[PDB]
C-alpha cells in the first residue's frame, strides 16, 4: 500500500521545460507502473503517459509525444515527468499516479491501466507573468443596500500571481458565512478573487473586520482593515 | 483516437436518492474502463477499474456496470461524501493511448432559491491604484444557472467583466456568482450610474442593484 | 589437421629387439590412410621399409622376415596407432626411423598407384641408435691460446651434450661442432670461440658442459 | 536406403540454422510482445535499448508440423542407424523428400513431442569431454507431463524415476563405468534456463525442475507421492530466445489453458569438476533452440545436386 | 594472454571478444576448468563456480560479439586464470585481486612509522609504490612503510601495484598529529 | 628396383634466383609417379610436389615439376631463405618405392679462406693418458677443403676424424674442425706436428705447425 509524493509547485515561462517529481514509498517500486495525469484549472483529467517502471520503457500521450518524457530513478524510488517547450495551456495540476502490477520482479505483470494510487498533484504555471504578491481592497459592507438582519462584506484580492491564495477573515475566527470565490485569471496575466461574508449589520463599528490574505509564493501576508466605511 | 464521452455534463440528485452515470465510448473499449471520482482540490479517486470492479476500500453503494462502448456507474443511495465529479477512464488500446471522459458533475439538487445581490462599489484606494473594480455578489442560491448583466448608464455593455461561482457548498449547498465590471480611473470617472442586472430562475423577475460614483 | 607423433629415442644392444610407435592425430581410421615406415641412416637418403594398407600389413625384400608393422584404431584417450618391431638389430639398424600416412579415399588421387605411393604425412622420426656401449660422462680438456681458444669434449655416451660460454654471456664467434663417434664407440665434440688478442690476459673464457644422462656438468676455464 | 557412404555432422548441420531461423519467423507472426526490448551498441560501452510497442493479440499459439523437402538441384540424406552419434559416416544412408513431420516446440531442459530413439536411450555430444556442450538425451520412452496455466505440471514420478535411470546408465556408459552418476538443479542463469520453461497457449510457463533433476544413484523421493508436480509459473516479462533481449506479453485470459505433452528428451550438461574422482553431476541445460532442432535433425543433410 | 588486476571488495571486468560481431556460444571457465558461467544462445547459463552469484556478463555485448565475465566483490582468490571458450578459441585471462590496508588506525603521532601490509595471491610478486600529499614516492613490494612519519605526508596517499604492465590504484587516508602546536 | 639418380649432389644459389634439379629414372615412368620432399637440417622431410607437377595444398607455387623422356625435375623461381637445405626426387611407378641420393642447396658468397689454427694437446688430457691435436679451419667459403696431418713429416692415414659445423644463417661461411689422435707414448716419442690445408681462398696450402714442448 504505497504512497505518492511529488514535487514542489513550479511556476514556469513560455517555451521553458519543468520537471515534476514523484516519490514512490510503501511497497516495491518496481512492481508498480505509474502515470502522470495532468488537469488544467476548471478543466478535467487527460493522460499524459504512463511508465512501465520495471521495463523503463514509457509510452506517451500522442498531442505530448516529443515534448514530455516520464522516467524513474529505481535507487531512490522516484518518477518523474518532463514537459519541455511548455506553453500556458501546459498550465495545470499534474497528478502523479501509480498502480500495482503483480510480482513484475517476477516476471508477472498485469499491465494495468487504471491508477489505483494518486499523487498530492503539483501545480505547474506556464506563463509570461512574473511573481507578484496581491493587493487586498475592501468591500464597503452595503449599509445602504442590505439592513434589517444581516450585511455582506468582503475583500478583493486583486492581481496576484502565481497561485493559490488562502483566506481567512477576522484572523482566523469568522471563517463561517464566507464565500471566499475561486481566482480569476486577468488578461494581463496575473489572477484575482474575492473573498465576502454576510454578518449582521449592528456588528458593525464594534468588531473590526479584516480579511487575513496569504501568498507564500509572492511571500507577502496582508491584513486589510474592511471598516464599515 | 478514442473519445469518451460522459454525456450527463451535469446531474442534479438529492441525498438517499439513486445517481445514474452513462459514459459512452468511440470504439469498444471491452471492459478496460475505469471510473474515478475527485472532490474539488483532490487527487481523483480510484472507485471502479475493469468496468465493473470496486476498487479495494470503496462503498458498495458505487455500482460499476457495461462492456464495450456503454458503461455505467450507478449509485444507490447517493450520499453527503458522494459530490464530486465523476470521470470514466478508457484503458484498452495498446499501445497506451488512455484517454478520459470530460465529467460529470454530480451535485445536490435542492430548493430554487434566490439570489440576494450585494453590489460593491471600487474602493478609492483601489481607484488611486489606476483602476476601479466594480463587486456584484450573488450570494447563496441554486440552479447555478444566473445571468448576470453590467449595465454602464443604462448601457449593456458586455465585456471588461469576469464571473465566478463557487462549488457546492456544505450545509445550505447552494452556489455565490461573483461578476466583476473591472473598468479604468478615467472611464470610471466617465461613467455615473453602474447597475448589475441578475436573471436567476428563483428570481420572480429581474432583480437589478447599482449605485452612482458617491 | 594431422600430426603424427612418434614414440622416444632409444639405445639398443645388438641382437635385441625394438617397437617403435605413432599416434596419428587427425587420423580418422587406416581403414581410409595407409602406413608406410622410412629410414634413414646418418647422413644417408631415404629407404622404404614396409607397409599397412587396407589393414594388410607387408615389407620390403631387405626386411622381410625381419619386421612386423601394425596398426589398430582407437579413440578417445588415444588417436590411431601403427607400430614398427624390428628384430635381431645390429649397427646397420641404426637410423631415424619415419613413420608416415597417405589418404587412400580417393582411388584417383595421385598420391597412390596400387599399394606404391608418396608420402603426404611425416612424424618427427625416432632415433634408434644399436650399440653396446654403456653411458658415460665425458672428459673436458681446454684448447688454450685475433685469436681461438676452445673446450674438448671427450668420451661420452650417449648423445647429446650441450656447450654454452661463460653461463651464455659469450655468443658471438662461437662454433660448437657436430659429435664425432670415434673407434671405441663414445662420441666426441670440441667447441671454439674466435676472440681478439688483446683480451686475452683481461677476459675471462670458460666452457660450461651439460651432459644429462650421466647428470654431469663441469665448468672449465681457459687459460693462456 | 542409399548405396554410398557419406558424412554427417548435426552439430554443424545447416538444417539447424535454417529452421531456427524459420521457427523465429513462425514467432514473429504469431506470438507478438506488447514491448519488445534489445541491446544495442555502437561498441563504446554505453548501450541504449531498442523499444518495441506492438499490438499484443492474445493468440494460443499450437505449433503445426512442420516439413522440410529439398526444391531442386537439391537432395536430402537421411542416416540409418539405432544409434548414431550423428557426427561421423553414415553407412546406411538414404535420400529422402522431405524430413519427417517435426513440431517446433521451443523449450528449454526439456525435449517436447520431439521424435523418439528407435532403440534405446542415445546421448549424443559434440564432445562429453567438453564440459561446455549441452548433452542432447533421446528418449526411446516418452514421459507424458501435463501443464496447466493453473499453475503446475504432472509427471509419473515412476516413468521419471525409471527415466533417469536409463539415462544415468547412458551417461556412465560414456564417462566411465566405475563412475557415479548425479543429477542436480541448474547451477543458476537465466529463468529461462534454471526452470523446465516452454510455451503452451501463447503463455510462457516457467516450471521448477527441482524435482526432476536432484536424482543421487543412491536414494529414492516416492514416499506420499504418486506422480511429480512441477510448481509451475506464467511469466509476462521474460527473455527472448530468439535473441538477446526481454519481451513483455500480455497476461493470461482464456479461461483456461492446458498442456499434455512428451518427454521425448532432454538437454543436460554435466559439470566440469576438474577431473575429480568419478562423481559426474549432470544438471538441466538448453536455452539454444538450436540443440532442439538439432536433436530432429541430427541424421538429416540437404546436399546440391550433382 | 591478457592480464587483469583487481583490488579486493571491487569489480573487475575480464573481457573476451569474438572474431565477427555474432552473439555466438561461449563460455567462462577457471584453471580448473571448472565452469564460470557461458550462454545458452540469448540466455545466461551460470555454472558451479563460486563466483556464481558474483559471475555476470553483459548481455547487451553479446550482439557486438562481446561476452565479458564481470566478478564484483572481488576476492583475493578470485585471483586466477579465466579462459574463455569461444569459437574453438581459448582466451585465457589472467585475475590478479590485491588488497592495500593499512594497520594502525589513520590516525597516527608524528613521527611513528606507518606500515602498508598489501594481501595478495600466491606466486604473486607485486612492487607497490604510494605518493605521499607532498611527494614521498616510497617504495615496498609486498609490505611499505614511511619510517619518519613526517607531518607534511598527513593526507591522501597514491600506492600503484605493479604486476605484469599493470597497476592499480590505492588512494590511503594519513594523519599525522603533534604534542600539539 | 627402379634407381634414380639425382643431379647435382650440390648447388650454389642467391636469394632470387631460379633453381633446377633433376632426377633420372633407370626405367620409363609412363604414368608420372614421382614425388618431390624438402628436408632442412634436423627435421623430417615434406611432401612439395606429387604426380610429377601436381603441388601438394600448401606448397609455394614458385615450386613447379616438368618431365621428359627418363627425366624429372623440379624448377624453384625466386628463391626465398626457407627453401635452402635438401632436395629428394621419389618414384612410386613401382614396388619399392625409392629416393634419390639427394641435393644440397646452399647460399652463395664470395670466396673466403680459412683462418687457421692448431691446438697441441693439454697437459691435463696428457695426463690422462691419451693425447689429440686439433686443427681449426674458420669461417670459409666454398665447403670444398683438404686438410693433412704429418707427424716428423709422416702422412697420417685413419686416425683422424674432420666434423663440419652448417653453413651460418648470417655470414653463410663453414667452419671445419680436424682432430688426429694417438696414444700418449707416439705423442712424446715424435717433434713437429703439422696441419696443412688446401683451400680454393689460399693461393698455395698452408701449414700451421707446432714442436712439441714449446
Ligand atoms: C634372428 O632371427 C633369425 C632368423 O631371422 C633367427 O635364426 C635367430 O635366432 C634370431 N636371433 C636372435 C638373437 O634372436
Ligand atoms: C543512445 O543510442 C543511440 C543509438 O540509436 C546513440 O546514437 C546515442 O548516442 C545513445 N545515447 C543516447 C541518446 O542515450
Ligand atoms: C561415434 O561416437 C564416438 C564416441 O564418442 C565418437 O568418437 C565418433 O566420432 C562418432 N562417430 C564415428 C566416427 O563413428
Ligand atoms: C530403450 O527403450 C526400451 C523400451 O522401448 C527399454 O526396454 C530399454 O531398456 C531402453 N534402453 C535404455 C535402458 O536406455
Ligand atoms: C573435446 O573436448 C576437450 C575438452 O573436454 C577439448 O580439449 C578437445 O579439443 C575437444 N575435441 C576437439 C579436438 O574438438
Ligand atoms: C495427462 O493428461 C492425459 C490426457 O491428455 C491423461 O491421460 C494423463 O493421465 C495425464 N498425465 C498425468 C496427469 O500424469
Ligand atoms: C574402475 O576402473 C577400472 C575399469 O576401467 C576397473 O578395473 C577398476 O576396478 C575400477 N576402479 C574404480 C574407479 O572403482
Ligand atoms: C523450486 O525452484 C527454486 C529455484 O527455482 C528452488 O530454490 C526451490 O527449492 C524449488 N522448490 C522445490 C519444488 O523443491
Ligand atoms: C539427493 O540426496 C540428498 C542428500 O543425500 C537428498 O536431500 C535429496 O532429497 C536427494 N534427492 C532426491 C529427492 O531423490
Ligand atoms: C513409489 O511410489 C510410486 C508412485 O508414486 C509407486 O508406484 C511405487 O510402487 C512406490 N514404490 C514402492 C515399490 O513402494
Ligand atoms: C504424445 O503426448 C500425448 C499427450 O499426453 C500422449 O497422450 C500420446 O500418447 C503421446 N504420443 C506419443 C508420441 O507416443
Ligand atoms: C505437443 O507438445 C506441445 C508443447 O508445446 C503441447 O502443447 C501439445 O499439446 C502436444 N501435443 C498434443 C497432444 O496436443
Ligand atoms: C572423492 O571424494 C572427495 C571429493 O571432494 C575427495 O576429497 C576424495 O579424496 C575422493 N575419494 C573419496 C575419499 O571418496
Ligand atoms: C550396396 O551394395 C552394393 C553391392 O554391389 C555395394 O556396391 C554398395 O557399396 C553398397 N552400399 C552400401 C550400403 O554401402
Ligand atoms: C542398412 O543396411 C545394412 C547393410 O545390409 C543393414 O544391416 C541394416 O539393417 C540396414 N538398415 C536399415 C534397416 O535401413
Amino acid at each position: 500500500e504505497v504512497q505518492l509524493v511529488e514535487s514542489g509547485a513550479e511556476v514556469k515561462k513560455p517555451g521553458s521545460s519543468v520537471k515534476v517529481s514523484c516519490k514512490a514509498s510503501g511497497d516495491t517500486f518496481i512492481r508498480y507502473s505509474f502515470t502522470w495525469v495532468r488537469q488544467a484549472p476548471g478543466q478535467g483529467l487527460e493522460w499524459m503517459g504512463r511508465i512501465i517502471t520495471i521495463l523503463d520503457v514509457a509510452h506517451y500521450a500522442p498531442h505530448l509525444q516529443g515534448r514530455v518524457t516520464i522516467t524513474a530513478d529505481k535507487s531512490t524510488s522516484t518518477v518523474y515527468l518532463e514537459l519541455r517547450n511548455l506553453r500556458s495551456d501546459d498550465t495545470a495540476v499534474y497528478f502523479c499516479a501509480g498502480v500495482y502490477e503483480g510480482e513484475a520482479d517476477e516476471g508477472e505483470y498485469d499491465n494495468n491501466g487504471f491508477l489505483k494510487h494518486w499523487g498530492q498533484g503539483t501545480l505547474v504555471t506556464v506563463s509570461s507573468a512574473s511573481t507578484k504578491g496581491p493587493s487586498v481592497f475592501p468591500l464597503a459592507p452595503s449599509s445602504k443596500s442590505t439592513s434589517g438582519g444581516t450585511a455582506a462584506l468582503g475583500c478583493l484580492v486583486k492581481d496576484y500571481f502565481p497561485e493559490p491564495v488562502t483566506v481567512s477573515w477576522n484572523s482566523g475566527a469568522l471563517t463561517s458565512g464566507v464565500h471566499t470565490f475561486p481566482a480569476v485569471l486577468q488578461s494581463s496575466g496575473l489572477y484575482s478573487l474575492s473573498s465576502v461574508v454576510t454578518v449582521p449589520s449592528s456588528s458593525l463599528g464594534t468588531q473590526t473586520y479584516i480579511c487575513n490574505v496569504n501568498h507564500k509564493p509572492s511571500n507577502t501576508k496582508v491584513d486589510k482593515k474592511v471598516e464599515p466605511k | 483516437d478514442i473519445v469518451m464521452t460522459q454525456s450527463p455534463a451535469t446531474l442534479s440528485v438529492s441525498p438517499g436518492e439513486r445517481a445514474t452515470l452513462s459514459c459512452r465510448a468511440s470504439e469498444s473499449v471491452s471492459s478496460d474502463l475505469a471510473w474515478y471520482q475527485q472532490k474539488p482540490g483532490q487527487a481523483p479517486r480510484l472507485l471502479i477499474y475493469g468496468a465493473s470492479t470496486r476498487a479495494t476500500g470503496v462503498p458498495a453503494r458505487f455500482s460499476g456496470s457495461g462492456s464495450g462502448a456503454e458503461f455505467t456507474l450507478t449509485i444507490s443511495s447517493l450520499q453527503s461524501e458522494d459530490f464530486a465529479v465523476y470521470y470514466c477512464q478508457q484503458y484498452n488500446n495498446w499501445p497506451p493511448r488512455y484517454t478520459f471522459g470530460q465529467g460529470t458533475r454530480l451535485e445536490i439538487k435542492r430548493t430554487v432559491a434566490a439570489p440576494s445581490v450585494f453590489i460593491f462599489p471600487p474602493s478609492d484606494e483601489q481607484l488611486k491604484s489606476g483602476t476601479a473594480s466594480v463587486v456584484c455578489l450573488l450570494n447563496n442560491f441554486y440552479p447555478r444557472e444566473a445571468k448576470v448583466q453590467w449595465k454602464v448608464d443604462n448601457a449593456l455593455q458586455s465585456g471588461n467583466s469576469q464571473e465566478s461561482v463557487t462549488e457546492q457548498d456544505s450545509k445550505d449547498s447552494t452556489y455565490s456568482l461573483s461578476s466583476t465590471l473591472t473598468l479604468s480611473k478615467a472611464d470610471y470617472e466617465k461613467h455615473k450610474v453602474y447597475a448589475c442586472e441578475v436573471t436567476h430562475q428563483g428570481l420572480s423577475s429581474p432583480v437589478t442593484k447599482s449605485f452612482n460614483r458617491g | 589437421q594431422i600430426h603424427l607423433v612418434q614414440s622416444g629415442t632409444e639405445v639398443k644392444k645388438p641382437g635385441s629387439s625394438v617397437t617403435v610407435s605413432c599416434k596419428a592425430y587427425g587420423v580418422n581410421t587406416f581403414g581410409l590412410y595407409a602406413v608406410n615406415w622410412v629410414r634413414q641412416a646418418p647422413g644417408q637418403s631415404l629407404e622404404y621399409i614396409g607397409q599397412i594398407w587396407r589393414w594388410k600389413s607387408s615389407a620390403s625384400h631387405h626386411f622381410r622376415g625381419r619386421v612386423l608393422i601394425s596398426a589398430v584404431d582407437l579413440t578417445g584417450s588415444s588417436p590411431p596407432i601403427s607400430s614398427l618391431e624390428i628384430k635381431n638389430l645390429t649397427s646397420d639398424d641404426t637410423a631415424v626411423y619415419f613413420c608416415t600416412t597417405t589418404s587412400t579415399y580417393d582411388k584417383w588421387s595421385g598420391l597412390h598407384h596400387d599399394g606404391v605411393m608418396a608420402f603426404s604425412s611425416w612424424g618427427q622420426g625416432t632415433l634408434i641408435s644399436v650399440s653396446a656401449a654403456s653411458t658415460k660422462g665425458p672428459s673436458v680438456f681446454p684448447l688454450a691460446p685475433t685469436a681461438a681458444l676452445g673446450c674438448l669434449v671427450k668420451d661420452y655416451f650417449p648423445e647429446p651434450v650441450t656447450v654454452s660460454w661463460n653461463s651464455g654471456a659469450l655468443t658471438s664467434g662461437v662454433h660448437t661442432f657436430p659429435a664425432v663417434l670415434q673407434s671405441s664407440g663414445l662420441y666426441s665434440l670440441s667447441s671454439v670461440v674466435t676472440v681478439p688478442s688483446s683480451s686475452l690476459g683481461t677476459q675471462t673464457y670458460i666452457c660450461n658442459v651439460n651432459h644429462k644422462p650421466s647428470n654431469t656438468k663441469v665448468d672449465k676455464r681457459v687459460e693462456p | 536406403l542409399e548405396n554410398v557412404t557419406e558424412n554427417f555432422n548435426m552439430w554443424k548441420n545447416n538444417m539447424v540454422e535454417q529452421m531456427h531461423e524459420d521457427i523465429i519467423s513462425l514467432w514473429d507472426q504469431s506470438l507478438k510482445p506488447c514491448v519488445k526490448l534489445t541491446p544495442l551498441c555502437v561498441g563504446a560501452g554505453s548501450c541504449n535499448t531498442s523499444v518495441i510497442t506492438q499490438a499484443c493479440p492474445k493468440v494460443s499459439f499450437e505449433p503445426i508440423p512442420i516439413h522440410y523437402c529439398a526444391p531442386a538441384g537439391f537432395a536430402i540424406l537421411k542416416c540409418n542407424d539405432k544409434k548414431f552419434n550423428g557426427t561421423g559416416p553414415c553407412t546406411n544412408v538414404s535420400t529422402v523428400q522431405c524430413t519427417h513431420g517435426i513440431r517446433p516446440v521451443v523449450s528449454t531442459q526439456l525435449l517436447l513431442n520431439g521424435s523418439l530413439a528407435e532403440e534405446e536411450i542415445v546421448i549424443r555430444s559434440e564432445n562429453f569431454t567438453n564440459n561446455a556442450k549441452t548433452i542432447i538425451v533421446q528418449l526411446n520412452e516418452s514421459v507424458v507431463i501435463n501443464c496447466t496455466g493453473a499453475g503446475h505440471c504432472n509427471l509419473s514420478k515412476t516413468q521419471w524415476e525409471n527415466t533417469l535411470e536409463q539415462i544415468a546408465i547412458k551417461l556412465k556408459e560414456q564417462f566411465g563405468n566405475n563412475k557415479t552418476i548425479i543429477f542436480n538443479p541448474s547451477s543458476g542463469g537465466d529463468p529461462e534456463i534454471v526452470t523446465h520453461s516452454f510455451n503452451c497457449g501463447g503463455e510462457f510457463f516457467y516450471c521448477n525442475s527441482t524435482q526432476l533433476f536432484t536424482w543421487n544413484d543412491t536414494r529414492k523421493l516416492n514416499n506420499t507421492g504418486r506422480n511429480i508436480t512441477l510448481p509451475c509459473r506464467i511469466k509476462q516479462i521474460i527473455n527472448m530466445w530468439q535473441e538477446v533481449g526481454k519481451a513483455m506479453y500480455a497476461p493470461p485470459i482464456r479461461g483456461q489453458i492446458r498442456c499434455s505433452s512428451n518427454i521425448t528428451g532432454l538437454l543436460l550438461t554435466r559439470d566440469g569438476g576438474k577431473d575429480t574422482n568419478g562423481t559426474e553431476i549432470f544438471r538441466p541445460g538448453g536455452g539454444d533452440m538450436r540443440d532442439n532442432w538439432r536433436s530432429e535433425l541430427y541424421k538429416y543433410k540437404v546436399v546440391k545436386i550433382e | 594472454k591478457k592480464v587483469v588486476l583487481g583490488k579486493k571488495g571491487d569489480t573487475v571486468e575480464l573481457t573476451c571478444t569474438a572474431s565477427q560481431k555474432k552473439s555466438i556460444q561461449f563460455h567462462w571457465k577457471n584453471s580448473n576448468q571448472i565452469k564460470i558461467l557461458g550462454n545458452q544462445g540469448s540466455f545466461l547459463t551460470k555454472g558451479p563456480s563460486k563466483l556464481n552469484d558474483r559471475a555476470d556478463s553483459r548481455r547487451s555485448l553479446w550482439d557486438q560479439g562481446n561476452f565479458p565475465l564481470i566478478i564484483k566483490n572481488l576476492k583475493i582468490e578470485d585471483s586466477d586464470t579465466y579462459i574463455c571458450e569461444v569459437e574453438d578459441q581459448k582466451e585465457e585471462v589472467q585475475l590478479l585481486v590485491f588488497g592495500l590496508t593499512a594497520n594502525s588506525d589513520t590516525h597516527l603521532l608524528q613521527g611513528q612509522s606507518l606500515t602498508l601490509t598489501l594481501e595478495s595471491p600466491p606466486g604473486s610478486s607485486p612492487s607497490v609504490q604510494c605518493r605521499s600529499p607532498r611527494g614521498k614516492n616510497i617504495q615496498g613490494g609486498k609490505t611499505l612503510s614511511v619510517s619518519q612519519l613526517e607531518l607534511q605526508d598527513s593526507g591522501t596517499w597514491t600506492c600503484t601495484v605493479l604486476q605484469n604492465q599493470k597497476k592499480v590504484e590505492f588512494k590511503i587516508d594519513i594523519v599525522v598529529l603533534a604534542f600539539q602546536k
